[PDB]
DNA sequence: TTTTTTTTTTTTTTTT
């Protein structure tokens, strides 16, 4: 529980213009660059909004997050620093699991939960999603849109609440990324499920000497020690929880003229209608993040911003969906 | 259900070459419009043929294929509320056990399924795998096996059947012959006594003619509508329906009808010539038999123990053009142009 | 079947072994019914000698048994004779490749909790296993023999169960070519379908072939014909049943003596003539059969030390290793 | 039955009622008012409607029955809130049940063969929500062992269980709202709705309704569309504002159940003739003769949602132009 | 203990025990002596890294032997499986993913299931022998991804939901895709594992059975030997009790880098990802480098210095690590 | 089971210079022609002999036959054998053997012993497809090595096929083909629902073949034989026949005199036997 | 001393 001088710390930290990146950086430490990543990811620790209308529906700040790549990008491994990081979750993979230990299971007659409902108020990491059947990944896709799970099956006929952050790592139809297919037939899902995911990554080794003599600079550094700025995790966990419940970031009429102008100046090129969805539910996590009660022009900038950037939209060509090699990085 | 001493003598009164048959045939499933051919044949697989013994089977089979909604599905939901006992049978509803028999403690014994349940009168099943099977054997003489439960015995059926079938998964199709339009190993097919396909021929003026008939029967079934059901009996049926499950059992029930032999000759005659030209681009004497079961079906339709030869030409007309649609693109028109003396040529 | 040997029996092996060539009376012996096919006979019978199995102090284990593949035109006796193998070998289990699945030839796991159930190639444990339309096993279940045929145990992981079970057989095998008929104008990888890490573990790879030739084709029809003029010793003319040549029981029983009580050594003047064929066979160019891996030169000091246990010899000497190559140079390159 | 109703209602709970059957635009009112946070879509909206007010299910002088259902799917593109009405739908209609067409099973979603103190049955969705709506989703999903459990069961109605020796029947009268998405995962608009849709010809077939959605790219839509979701996550319930509360709504539609609507002989006259027209646009895939029938049952549920006893042609009209509109 | 050192100061003493061990690995097969040299980098293994900012790197070693038929690919992958402390022998078609990873058993009494280690849990601080890995199905194969790098297991079925501790080191061997190297084909075309596979390895030794009138002399006049003897031909080995008692001594001594070798080590992965980058040129291709193969280095070094008892790394065991990954390619451009 | 008050008649049949022709004219007699046919039904029903050599060799005493309304000559096969068989394939227990859950299927191979099976599109029969029937009608065995079960399955019987490759290879002979005929049948059904000898005498006087003979070729039969395969193969070879077809002969010979009781087959059977053959 | 679905994961053979 927070005390008043743990209070105290969390609004001075608050106040720091590096907030952003301190707590990018700070989220998993000994990971090199991959800036778009951490700052993506760290949002979805904080989520957007929770909202039941009396009717009409209900609607979550739950964020899921695709890092599709090439291999021995470090997918697995950021998804190891969240799994420690997150308050509540599960650790699996796409090969590991079933669609019933996934979900729930009809046991002895009684309902078990599976990795999923074990997993809701936190994050479920789901490694190797490429490598899952197509009956495992056909599961999802109430889980993610509706929060919940439902079941009919020999006398267990009911709904469970679901409320569950995906985030998943994945890698390309062929082991590493193809540049002359196009980026919708690298990644190779189903687009009523590709569409589910809030943001979605290439990660990509592009080979380039002048950064891999500090890639490779800092990952051997770590060998100069047998057990070898950024925040404490006991204090980042506790930033995060305390944004989590005290936090509730309230749209500005301001911040609505950017979000329909940016989905139409999307759309007009597909940007179907849970881009919008996605991007309010990201503009509200970063407002969240920053201690605001109230969504503002400069966080729909970067919930735009980090969308176009974590597919490479800027890289990609404006039409044959391929992308330019040369852009990536500079 | 069964008629009564008024009814005996209403029946051999009744009992008119003045279209009997025909207004028999006329009933079946009165709201269902047009495919006439497909009420000929229901009537003969109610009425049924006599079983003879040394191995001649009485019951008259029938397989209704056809593009959708047809009311082939609904004509066997008509056939439950018609003949005496028959028993209906979802194609997917059904275990092989279901259809067959069971075992369960009292001590221990067995049960019978669907096709046990079935006697003389007329099973109704549809959706044509070891399920399937179970009908394979069931076909030859109308008799299960079973060896459960160390019990190694048989179980009658002696039944007709009536299937439905929904082709290809889709729509029917002129191309290809019917023997590929549906999962069927050709001894079923033969030992069909008729098979019946049905097309959606989209001619206007046909089209009209149904939907006249339709919304009338929806008027005719409003609960805003006990005596003026009588006036809405409404003559959709020229019989009402109310004596058709007494004249159906009272044919089967005192008429064993037996066949006139000095014009059998001819069934032999046309049975030679058929051959000729079905062997000049197949045909059985499975498909010799359905035309005397049918013969004696129809002399059960005008309540008559002497088989007499117009029921030999109704007969003829019912098993001919069922093999037209074999091959049917190629081949019909050829068909037709021989076969046009014999069906129809009275 | 087992045998029982007693002191008359074994005099009778041990002076006819002496005989000046033993392994032509013995390998004419096999299967006489059966017509001219020398060669295949002559390996069939160090089939059934096997060779020496040699476990290193290290663990390191060492194959002592012969494989034989047969592969020919349709109607040939490729077949007929592993028919004979299969009742003259001592233990023998048979099989063909469509009646083959890859487990249920080698051990399959079952629910009873689980147990692994022994499969064709674990059964025949010292024995000989005999696959007939070996190519029409699936590539997904000839997998399942390359485990075997040179580690000589089965392995398997399965459902929670894992374990390795013996399986010292040797297997004899028939085949046809891909296009019915040996296509003897076109390359042997071409005729044959089977991957070289297949024909790798085969010793001997025997492609065997109907040819049209008048003397032949007499002498075969005469000598099946004089084949179905048999009658059983104390039967009758058209009463139905119910240069020397040994008696098939006592060729069973010379078998087992040699199997049981000699253990070949090899010579250094042998080891010469081993290592003048195995480096001359491989490097020139003439085309082979299948190719020469060093698994070929474990073949001859097999079939050399298989001879010399034909010949009841402590010792494997130097005309055992030139049998074997001569019986390796026929099988691989071509008729001598 | 109506009397039954109007005796069950106080007279404060009627003077509430009584207002919205005096009004005229009631019928296009009742279609605004359906799932409020839905956007567009109106035909869509309007066919929910005639679903929950049913048709008068009705049997012939030859016992054989016709159905009086509304069966309805909805196929789309995604990301087009054809799931938001299943949800709204299950969320709102009595006797309601919602289902998933992957996570369900041919036993959970009809009869299931169970046992306690020997075999028993039990129900699935099908049971638990007869005279109610039996939602679908992700229907194209379902295993197609299992897709033939439901055409078992909607023209034929009468599941039949004949397995695990308790050979037994059960009426089922109960209409379906059923999810899909095309094949392959957006809408191949130069296909066949057949093959957009992967399933059972039959199956398709008897199905009344089927709104094929398609994401329209037009800006002036789309420009007003994302100002309504954001307007919804701005300020929530206040956003939404249907001409009537769903408690007043039900109210009415519990009332509008209790009228049998019958032809007149102008609206038989004029069925014949929208047969025809409807034929002879296939010159046969989705017009059979099941489409009349499905014809009449949406005149009569417009009737009823009019609160009238006779079917106007005016009513065909409506009723014909719903499945016009369903070709695409 | 004091008295193992009495026994392992004798062998020390005597001295260039990296290459006496590596001869002393099946003293049975002749020449291979890179390859062997390449094992037994496998025994001692690289360190494994938990790092205080919470992230963990492996330190098991994965070597592919990929080769022609009869090579004694299989000979070797068995005598490795008796040398070590506590290695597990499997094969390519014996074996599922599942049965080889872990297993959700249904019924072992009352309809409730139970979790069971497979293959690569026995191999728990130990080694897998995965022989035959090309015939090995893809649905299979892509089951190991989990195993070689990160080095956990976990599982999610039946109302099961569980990680498995699982840490060990894989030897794969295989065949080229047509049974035997076709020079025709590209490297990778030849190898046919995709490219997230062959990242995990640390080492691919391409060999290969190419025919010489000398070399094959010089093969049977060894081989001819341990037929005729049980002995090896001609040196002296270490019998395997007295080296494992080397090898679980050299294991603890945990060797640490130095900062003139981590900036020559550098070097090396700049050039090799340069080379990457231009030599994608089919003949000669073996994929794209990557950061697994700089920790390659890091381990493979790590284990030279393990076995010449080092307190740290030194440079001499840097260029001897990079010649194994080098001499690996070069056994197909030599020809 | 046969006594001296039954035989005597056997031998009777036995000394009838026309006996041969005795049986087509009492084989499916209804249907008209077909004359080789019905010759090939017969020896199939006397087939060869079961032999043993003396190193363990076994040879097929049984005959098979390929054909191309004739369904009733097969369907009259399952009545006149000893023992008969009549399927396709209709089964659908497969033909040949089958596993199932694991367990195993007999086929109509397996189910057929000494006898007959007879199969009327062996074309269309694909159920345990051809490949089984290489073993099985060859090898007189059917083997069997998948999910844990091994086992031999005798099939010691011969094959009836009807038809319409490789199975021309297993078949060891190949044969191929009114109305007034339609008007009688017809006439015989009619009347059920409103040489002359006969199965009574037929099949018993087989069974006592079967049981009291097995002939062998004479010496001057294998002079006229060996000399008839190679100019075969002389022939073939200027413009295949093989050492599989020389054993059908033989076997066919054999069968030829075993309808005498004759104890040795001559030139008399060897010239209907290749007569016959060069009737493929 | 004898069986029926329906839910589940892993194995094995059978069919497009
Ligand atoms: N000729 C007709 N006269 C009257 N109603 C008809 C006619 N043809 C079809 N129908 C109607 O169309 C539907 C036929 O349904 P059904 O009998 O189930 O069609 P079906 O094609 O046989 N169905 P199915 O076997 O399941 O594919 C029913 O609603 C009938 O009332
Ligand atoms: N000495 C022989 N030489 C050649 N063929 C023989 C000999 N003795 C018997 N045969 C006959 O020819 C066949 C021998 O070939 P066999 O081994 O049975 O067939 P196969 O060559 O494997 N042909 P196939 O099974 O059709 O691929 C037997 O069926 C016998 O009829
Ligand atoms: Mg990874
Ligand atoms: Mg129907
Ligand atoms: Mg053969
Ligand atoms: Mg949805
Ligand atoms: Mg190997």
């Amino acid at each position: 529980q927070i005390t008043d001088q743990d209070l105290a710390k969390i609004r001075e930290v608050a106040a720091r213009e590096d907030l952003y990146s301190l707590l990018a950086r700070s989220i998993a430490p000994s990971i090199y660059e991959l800036e778009d990543v951490k700052k993506g990811i760290l949002l979805q620790l904080f989520g957007g909004t929770n909202k039941t209308f009396t009717k009409g529906g209900r609607y979550r700040g739950d964020i899921n997050i695709l890092l599709c790549g090439d291999p021995s990008t470090s997918k697995s491994q950021i998804l190891q620093y969240v799994h420690k990081i997150t308050p509540r979750g599960v650790y699996t993979s796409g090969k590991g699991s079933s669609a019933v230990g996934l979900t729930a299971y009809i046991t002895r007659l009684v309902l078990e939960s599976g990795a999923l409902v074990l997993s809701d108020g936190g994050v479920c990491c789901i490694d190797e999603f490429d490598k899952m059947s197509d009956s495992t990944r056909s599961v999802l896709h109430e889980v993610m849109e509706q929060q919940t799970i439902s079941i009919a099956k020999a006398g267990i006929i009911t709904t469970l609440n679901a409320r569950s952050s995906i985030l998943a790592s994945a890698n390309p139809i062929g082991s590493r990324y193809n540049p002359n297919l196009p980026v919708t037939e690298n990644i190779d899902l189903p687009p009523p499920l590709l569409s589910r995911f809030d943001l979605v990554y290439l990660v990509l080794d592009k080979v380039d000497e002048k950064n891999d003599r500090e890639l490779a600079k800092h990952l051997t550094n770590l060998y100069l020690e047998d057990k070898p700025d950024v925040l404490p995790v006991e204090f980042l966990t506790m930033y995060i929880s305390y944004a989590k419940e005290h936090i509730h970031p309230i749209i500005t009429e301001a911040a609505k003229t950017e979000l329909v102008r940016a989905y139409v100046g999307m759309r007009k090129m597909t940007a179907t209608t849970r881009q919008l969805e996605s991007m309010i539910r990201l503009a509200e996590a970063h407002a969240k993040m920053k201690l605001k009660n109230v969504v503002e022009l400069e966080d729909v900038q970067e919930a735009v911003r980090l969308i176009r950037s974590a597919i490479k939209d800027y890289a990609t060509d404006p039409k044959t969906g391929k992308i330019d090699m040369n852009l990536v990085q500079t | 259900f069964s008629w009564t001493e008024e009814e005996e003598r209403e029946f051999r009164k009744i009992s008119r070459d003045r279209g009997i048959i025909d207004k028999i045939i006329s009933s079946m499933a009165p709201s269902i419009y047009g495919h006439r051919d497909i009420k000929t044949a229901v009537a003969c697989s109610l009425f049924g043929g006599v079983p003879k013994n040394v191995s001649i089977r009485g019951d008259i089979n029938v397989l209704l294929l056809g593009d959708p909604g047809t009311a082939k599905s609904q004509i066997l939901k008509y056939v439950e509320k018609t003949a005496h006992r028959a028993v209906f049978a979802t194609g997917q509803g059904a275990s092989a056990v279901g259809l067959t028999a069971s075992v369960r403690k009292d001590e221990w014994t067995l049960e019978g399924g669907a096709l046990v349940l079935a006697d003389k009168g007329v099973c109704l099943i549809d959706e044509f795998d070891q399920d399937r099977t179970s009908i394979h054997e069931a076909m030859e003489q109308q008799s299960i096996s079973i060896s459960k439960a160390g019990i190694v015995t048989t179980l009658q059926a002696r039944c007709s059947i009536i299937a439905a079938a929904n082709p290809n998964g889709g729509r029917y199709n002129s191309t290809l012959p019917l023997a590929q339009n549906v999962s069927l190993t050709e001894p079923i097919l033969s030992r069909f006594d008729i098979l019946c396909v049905v097309r959606d021929l989209v001619d206007e003026e046909a089209d009209e003619r149904l939907a006249t008939f339709v919304v009338d029967s929806h008027v005719r079934s409003h609960p805003e509508n006990l005596q003026r059901q009588r006036k809405k009996e409404e003559e959709i049926s020229p019989i009402p329906q109310e004596l058709l499950m007494k004249y159906i059992h009272y044919a089967r029930t005192k008429i064993y009808p037996k066949l006139h032999q000095m014009d059998m000759d001819k069934v032999s005659r046309v049975y030679a010539d058929l051959r000729r030209e079905s062997i000049s681009t197949p045909i059985t004497v499975r498909h010799l038999e359905s035309i005397l079961r049918i013969a004696e079906s129809f002399a059960k339709m005008r309540l008559s123990e002497f088989v007499s030869s117009y029921d030999l030409d109704r007969a003829i007309k019912v098993v001919v053009d069922s093999f037209v649609d074999a091959q049917k693109v190629s081949v019909r028109r050829q068909l037709r142009r021989s076969f046009a003396i014999y069906t129809l040529g009275h | 079947a087992r045998q029982m040997l007693t002191d008359f029996d074994i005099r009778n092996i041990n002076k006819l072994s002496k005989k000046k060539d033993i392994f032509d009376i013995l390998s004419q012996s096999l299967a006489p019914s059966i017509y001219g096919h020398d060669h295949i006979k002559k390996a069939i019978l160090l089939m059934l000698m096997g060779g020496v199995e040699k476990n290193l102090e290290n663990g390191s284990h060492l194959r002592g048994d012969i494989n034989i593949l047969m592969v020919g035109d349709p109607s040939t006796a490729k077949s007929q004779l592993l028919r004979f193998v299969l009742n003259t070998a001592s233990l023998a289990i048979a099989t063909t490749g469509r009646g083959s699945s890859g487990v249920g030839l080698t051990a399959a796991v079952t629910t009873d909790e689980r147990r692994l159930e022994a499969g064709a190639m674990v059964l025949a444990d010292r024995g000989v296993v005999c696959i007939d339309e070996f190519d029409k096993m699936t590539d997904v279940d000839r997998v399942a023999i390359h485990e075997v045929m040179e580690q000589q145990t089965v392995t398997i992981a399965k459902a929670g169960i894992h374990t390795t079970l013996n399986a010292r057989c040797s297997v004899i095998a028939a085949a046809n070519p891909v296009f019915g008929q040996y296509d003897v104008n076109r390359d042997p990888h071409q005729n044959i379908a089977l991957p070289d890490s297949l024909l790798s573990r085969f010793d001997l790879l025997f492609v065997v072939t109907d040819d049209i030739n008048e003397i032949r084709d007499r002498s075969i029809s005469e000598h099946v014909l004089r084949t179905h003029r048999y009658l059983p010793p104390g039967y009758l003319e058209g009463e139905p049943v119910r240069p020397k040549l040994v008696t098939i029981p006592f060729l069973r029983k010379y078998v087992q003596y040699a199997k049981e009580r000699v253990i070949p050594q090899l010579t250094q003047e042998a080891i010469n003539v081993i290592v003048k064929n195995y480096t001359d066979l491989r490097n020139d160019d003439n085309t082979k059969k299948s190719p020469i891996t060093a698994r070929t030169l474990e073949t001859l000091i097999r079939l050399a030390t298989a001879h010399a246990k034909v010949r009841l010899s402590k010792t494997v000497n130097k005309v055992d290793a030139k049998v074997a190559a001569n019986l390796l140079r026929f099988a691989l390159l071509g008729e001598d | 039955d109506q009397e039954v109703f109007l005796n069950s209602l106080s007279s404060d709970e009627i003077n509430e009622l009584k207002e919205m059957v005096k009004d005229e635009h009631i019928y296009d009112k009742l279609v605004r008012s359906i799932a409020p946070a839905v956007f567009g879509h109106e035909a869509v909206k309007k066919g929910i409607l005639l679903q929950m007010l049913g048709g008068v299910h009705k049997s012939t002088v030859e016992g054989i029955k016709l159905r009086g259902d509304i069966n309805i799917c909805v196929v789309g593109d995604p990301s087009t809130s054809k799931s938001q009405f299943l949800k709204y739908v299950v969320g709102f209609a009595p006797r309601s049940v919602y289902t998933s067409g992957k996570a369900s099973s041919a036993a959970g979603l009809t009869a299931a063969v169970v046992r306690d103190e020997d075999y028993t049955i039990e129900a699935g969705a099908l049971m638990l929500a007869d005279n109610g709506i039996c939602c679908i989703d992700e229907f194209d999903k379902m295993d197609i062992s299992d897709q033939v459990a439901i055409h078992e069961a909607m023209e034929q109605q009468t599941i039949s269980i004949a397995k695990a020796g308790i050979h037994a029947t059960l009426n089922a009268r109960t209409s379906i709202l059923a999810a899909a998405n095309p094949v392959g995962g957006r809408y191949n608009r130069k296909l066949s709705l057949r093959g957009n849709l992967n399933m059972t010809a039959p199956i398709m077939s008897r199905f009344d309704l089927f709104f094929v959605i398609l994401d329209d790219c037009n800006e002036k839509i789309d420009t007003e569309l994302a100002s309504h979701i954001v307007d919804l996550h701005m300020k929530r319930d206040e956003a939404i504002e249907p001409p009537f509360s769903a408690e007043q709504l039900r109210r009415y539609i519990k009332y509008a159940r209790t009228f049998k609507p019958i032809l007149t002989k102008e609206a038989r006259s004029y069925l014949v003739e929208k047969y025809k027209e409807l034929r002879k646009d296939d010159a046969s895939y989705r017009i059979t003769v099941r489409q009349l029938e499905s014809m009449i049952r949406l005149s009569e549920a417009i009737a009823r949602a009019n609160c009238v006893d006779e079917i106007t042609p005016s009513f065909i009209a409506e009723a014909y132009d719903l499945l016009r509109q369903s070709i695409i | 203990t004091s008295d193992v050192e009495e026994r392992v100061m004798e062998l020390i003493t005597s001295g260039d025990v990296y290459n006496r061990l590596a001869k002393s690995i099946a003293p049975e097969i002749y020449g291979n002596l890179d390859v062997k040299k390449a094992l037994l980098l496998l025994l001692v293994g690289g360190v494994d890294k938990r790092v205080g900012d919470g992230m963990k790197i492996r330190g098991d070693i994965n070597v592919c032997l990929m080769g022609d038929p009869g090579v004694a690919k299989s000979q070797l992958l068995k005598a490795i499986c008796k040398i070590s402390p506590r290695g597990v022998y499997t094969t390519g078609k014996g074996s599922s993913g599942v049965g080889l990873t872990a297993a959700v058993m249904k019924d072992p009494v009352t309809d409730e299931m139970i979790l069971e280690g497979g293959a690569l849990v026995l191999a728990d601080n130990g080694i897998c022998c995965i022989d035959e890995f090309d015939k090995m199905d893809e649905s299979d194969r892509t089951a190991i991804h989990e195993v070689m790098e990160q080095q956990t297991i976990s599982i999610s079925k039946a109302g099961i939901n569980t990680t498995l501790n699982a840490r060990t080191s894989i030897l794969a061997a295989a065949n080229p895709l047509y049974g035997r190297y076709n020079p025709r084909l590209s490297p990778l075309d030849n190898i046919n594992l995709p490219a997230a596979l062959l990242s995990r390895f640390d080492i691919l030794f391409l060999m290969l059975d190419i025919p010489s009138r000398d070399d094959d002399e010089k093969l049977a006049e060894h081989v001819t030997y341990v037929h005729m003897h049980n002995k090896q031909p001609d040196f002296t080995p270490v019998e395997p009790s007295k080296m494992r008692e080397y090898i679980a001594y050299a294991k603890t001594k945990r060797p640490v880098m130095s900062e003139a070798v981590n900036d020559y080590v550098v070097q090396a992965y700049i050039r090799l990802r340069q080379d990457s980058k231009r030599e994608m040129d089919s003949k000669f291709s073996f994929g794209q480098a990557t950061p697994r193969t700089l920790l390659g280095i890091i381990r493979l070094s790590q284990a030279l210095a393990k076995l010449r008892l080092a307190d740290m790394v030194d440079i001499d065991d840097v260029e001897e690590a990079l010649r194994l990954v080098r001499v690996s390619k070069e056994s197909l451009y030599q020809e | 089971m046969f006594t001296e008050e039954e035989e005597e008649e056997f031998l009777q049949l036995s000394r009838n210079p026309k006996l041969y022709e005795i049986l087509t004219n009492s084989i499916a007699p209804s249907i008209f022609g077909n004359e080789d046919i019905k010759k090939a039904i017969v020896c199939l029903l006397m087939g060869g002999s079961k032999k043993i050599l003396p190193d363990g060799m076994r040879l097929r005493g049984d005959i098979n036959v390929l054909l191309l309304a004739k369904s009733q000559l097969l369907k009259f096969v399952e009545k006149v054998s000893p023992i008969a068989v009549y399927t396709s394939g209709k089964g659908a227990a497969g033909l040949t053997a089958s596993v199932q859950r694991f367990y195993l299927e007999g086929g109509a191979m397996v189910l057929a012993d000494g006898g007959v099976v007879c199969i009327d599109e062996f074309d269309k029969m694909r159920d345990e497809d051809r490949v089984a029937i290489h073993e099985a009608m060859e090898q007189q065995t059917i083997s069997i090595a998948k999910a844990g079960i091994t086992t031999v399955l005798n099939s010691r019987t011969s094959v009836l096929a009807a038809a319409n490759t490789t199975i021309l290879s297993r078949f060891d002979m190949i044969f191929i083909v009114n109305e007034e005929r339609d008007i009688s049948i017809a006439n015989h059904v009619i009347n059920i629902h409103t040489s002359e000898i006969s199965i009574e005498k037929m099949k018993r006087y087989i069974t006592y073949c079967r049981l009291k003979c097995a002939p062998r070729l004479s010496p001057q039969a294998a002079e006229k034989l060996s000399s008839n395969f190679v100019t075969i193969r002389k022939q073939l070879l200027i413009n295949p026949i093989t050492i599989r077809q020389l054993e059908a002969i033989i076997r066919i010979t054999e069968s030829l005199a075993k309808l005498e009781l004759s104890p040795i087959a001559q030139e008399r059977h060897v010239d209907e036997a290749i007569r016959l053959f060069q009737a493929s």
